[PDB]
RNA sequence: AGGA
């Protein structure tokens, strides 16, 4: 507990001693091209664009979407998106790479344009733990 | 918000001790500092734990689904 | 200034310091993680050759 | 069984797909949620 | 900031757990460094001869 | 009667206050560390959430399930299941418990430790059995329900120690005391004029001589003499915190013997 | 008469819906009192 | 231009950068599987091999030390006292 | 927009 740190009871961790939720909300649209060349979320395969992410596309629903239950991790695939050009290429949202969690809520909705509209809220417990500050 | 199972410092049970508190002091009218005591909380860490505790949970439950 | 004189690097590590009464002056404690992802090149000799066989 | 979409205000389920239109069934309201997996969820309580 | 030679100074490692660069607390002065969240940088050589540089 | 002795002062459900005499310090001390953190008891462990329509997240109550005492009377007879054989669990090594709740009330619904089932066999063993202290007879309160909140989730309790996790603590706060009169000078009291007036005195400087002033420093004095108390959180029954942590130390060093005989 | 553009209200101002509601009428509109 | 052994007169000593070079050096090159001039009495760091190496002066490099001038005078590390 |  030298130069401005400090020793904690772990026994009171456990306990529940500043333990926190941590919640971050990731989110995306169907954007439309002039000539109705919208886009998908759909859960793509490599089918010609190759261009895709690495994270397991497998947590993903038909609808592009993480069901709100699932154990998200690296860079999981929480959105998954296509882009039509002049075939899937892929828009897809994954997890950021560093954080991990539960998908919390997924909110399905439309946008003022009246366009696909998502946000995914991905929630983790954050323990107190060796270089926290207080 | 919702009542801490255990106090973080030594450990007792003081999950069970929530309704008996809030009631010790409206039915029974009594204050906190013999609330607590009757509930038989005698060190100031597991006195803490209810004393000082906010029960969000009630708040949270004035919402729909 | 930006590019030259300073330069963003590779092999190289960043996080929150703690102190240790229990490490020596001239040592200092890498997190499992940090040492983990940071790599030295070393070249199979005689000398290494069955340490590094394992390592691999 | 199935419930794809619950509503956001009135929480009746939803369970439509593509091109049916993002709204409610009975109420107005555009917002709409997603149900959790049917596949079980474990926790350690640690 | 490294407005010293000693701002960066040759350590030697030792693998640990938990997330923290540990030192020694005697050290901490040179750096100016203390644990109200200090963070700090971690420079790996990957030559005998760089490394010979640091040690000597 | 043999080597050191106990003197019982006060007993119940949940505390022993006793007096330790003839032993060092170093053993009652270890004595107080291995009650605290090396008695088995049975915790929750594991919680399959099917669904959960509270207010409160699947992580947050889980971890409050962890805290529920559990009877860990027979916990002898229940294996550590890392040391059991089956791919995971079973009832060799393992309690199961099921909780269901719904709101079926317009009035707030609320989730209790009594709510608990035990769906795994017993194999008559006492284990498992959510610990009630309470007056009313309901326990831990887990949680809250307005309506369509519905809980649904599977426990596993696991045998454990405080060690893995403060959950498998058997014990609450342990009192510990020795010398109240500072006969010993193990402590130099801090004062601003009178370290006699500034200083409360203890219950145990009355099971104790005081020094008497026109007397010299005993350096000879060594600390035997322990006035102590164990509090238990329900688990095991206080007399058993104490056996059980007698035991367990007893136990320890036997591995230190057995592992010196094995090489 | 003549629509000239939209002007973003502030939370709680008189033009706002939140102004003349009541605690439970904010708990029903997903609002914190 | 390259000063004459009999007209040298920079330290006799070794500077604390040319051992941290020498040693540098022997490190790399027995790192790379160069011929190495002492028994290793059981040596496998290549550090260790060339401070070995530099003990008993058995190390075949010479330093060259250059003048603001441009000229130099060559020092072998056999003959550079090791007072460090 | 914040941290030493
Ligand atoms: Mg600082
Ligand atoms: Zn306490
Ligand atoms: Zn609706
Ligand atoms: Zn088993």
């Amino acid at each position: 507990n030298q130069e401005d740190s400090m020793i904690m009871n772990q026994s009171s961790i456990d306990r529940g001693l500043f333990r926190s939720l941590f919640f971050r909300s990731y989110m995306d649209q169907e954007k439309k091209y002039g000539m109705s060349i919208t886009e998908t979320f759909e859960k793509p395969q490599r089918t010609n664009t190759l261009r895709m992410k690495h994270g397991t596309y497998d947590k993903l629903d038909d609808d592009g979407l993480i069901a709100p239950g699932v154990r998200v991790s690296g860079e999981d695939v929480i959105i998954g998106k296509t882009t039509p050009i002049s075939s899937k290429r892929d828009a897809s949202t994954p997890l950021r790479s560093t954080e991990n969690g539960i998908v919390d809520q997924v909110l399905v909705t439309t946008n003022q344009d009246g366009l696909k509209f998502v946000k995914v809220r991905v929630r983790t417990t954050k323990i107190p733990q060796i270089g926290d500050k207080f | 918000m919702i009542v801490p199972v255990r106090c973080f410092s030594c450990g007792k049970v003081v999950g069970d001790k929530w309704e008996s508190y809030l009631n010790l002091l409206q039915e029974d009218e009594l204050d906190e500092g013999t609330a607590l005591s009757r509930l038989g909380l005698k060190r100031y860490c597991c006195r803490r734990m209810i004393l000082t505790h906010v029960d969000l949970i009630e708040k949270f439950l004035r919402y729909n689904p | 200034r930006g590019n030259l004189m300073g330069k963003r690097v590779d092999f190289s590590a960043r996080t929150v310091i703690s102190g240790d009464p229990n490490l020596e002056l001239d040592q200092v404690g890498v997190p499992k993680s940090i040492a983990k992802t940071l790599t030295y090149p070393e070249v199979v000799t005689p000398y290494n050759i069955d340490r590094l066989t394992q390592l691999v | 069984a199935t419930l794809k979409y619950i509503c956001a205000e009135c929480s009746s389920k939803l369970s439509l797909s593509r091109t049916d239109a993002v709204r409610c069934k009975d109420c107005g309201h555009r917002i709409l949620l997603k149900a959790r997996t049917k596949r079980l969820v474990q926790f350690e309580a640690r | 900031p490294s407005l010293h030679k000693m701002s960066m100074m040759a350590h030697r490692v030792k693998v640990i757990p938990y997330s923290t660069f540990r030192l020694n607390l005697s050290v901490t002065s040179p750096y100016n460094a203390d644990f109200d969240g200090d963070e700090m940088n971690l420079h790996v050589p990957q030559s005998e001869e760089t490394r010979a540089e640091l040690s000597q | 009667e043999e080597g050191p002795q106990v003197k019982i002062r006060e007993a119940s459900k949940d505390n022993v206050d006793f007096i330790l005499s003839n032993v060092d310090l170093a053993m009652a001390n270890s004595l107080r560390r291995v009650m605290i953190a090396e008695i088995p008891t049975l915790a929750i462990d594991s919680v399959e959430v099917e669904t959960n329509t509270t207010v409160l997240a699947d992580e947050f109550i889980a971890h409050r399930l962890g805290l529920i005492p559990l009877q860990s009377m027979d916990i002898e007879q229940l294996e550590y299941s890392r040391d059991c054989f089956c791919e995971d669990h079973c009832d060799k090594c393992s309690v199961v418990l099921t909780l269901q709740a719904f709101g079926e009330s317009e009035s707030t619904t609320n989730v209790y430790s009594k709510d608990l089932v035990i769906v795994s066999n017993l194999m008559g063993r006492n284990i498992g059995h959510p610990i009630i202290q309470d007056k009313e007879g309901n326990g831990v309160l887990i949680c809250k329900l307005r309506k369509g909140q519905e809980l649904k989730l599977t426990c596993v309790a696991k045998k454990g120690i405080a060690k893995e996790h403060a959950k498998w603590g058997p014990a609450a706060a342990i009192e510990f005391e020795y010398d109240p009169w500072n006969k010993l000078k193990h402590t130099d009291y801090w004062y601003e004029q009178d370290s006699a007036k500034e200083w409360p005195q203890s219950k145990n400087c009355e099971y104790e001589d005081p020094p008497n002033e026109g007397d010299p420093f005993d350096y000879k004095a060594q600390a035997d003499t322990f006035y102590m108390n164990v509090e238990s959180v329900g688990s095991i029954p206080v007399d058993q915190v104490v056996v059980r942590g007698i035991d367990t130390l007893q136990k320890k060093v036997a591995s230190i013997l057995l592992a010196l005989t094995q090489m | 008469k003549v629509f000239i553009g939209r002007l973003p209200i502030m939370l709680r101002s008189k033009n706002c819906y939140l102004s003349e509601a009541t605690e439970s009428d904010l708990y029903k509109l997903k609002e914190c009192p | 231009k390259a000063i004459p052994k009999d007209q040298r007169a920079t330290t006799p000593y070794m500077t604390k950068y040319e051992r941290a070079r020498i040693l540098g050096t022997r490190a790399l090159q027995i790192s790379m599987n160069a011929p190495v001039f002492v028994d290793l009495e059981g040596e496998t760091d290549p550090l260790r091999i060339a401070m070995k190496e530099l003990a008993e002066k058995k190390i075949p490099l010479v330093i060259r030390r250059y003048l603001p001038d441009g000229s130099f005078e060559d020092w072998s590390v056999e003959e550079l006292i090791v007072d460090l």
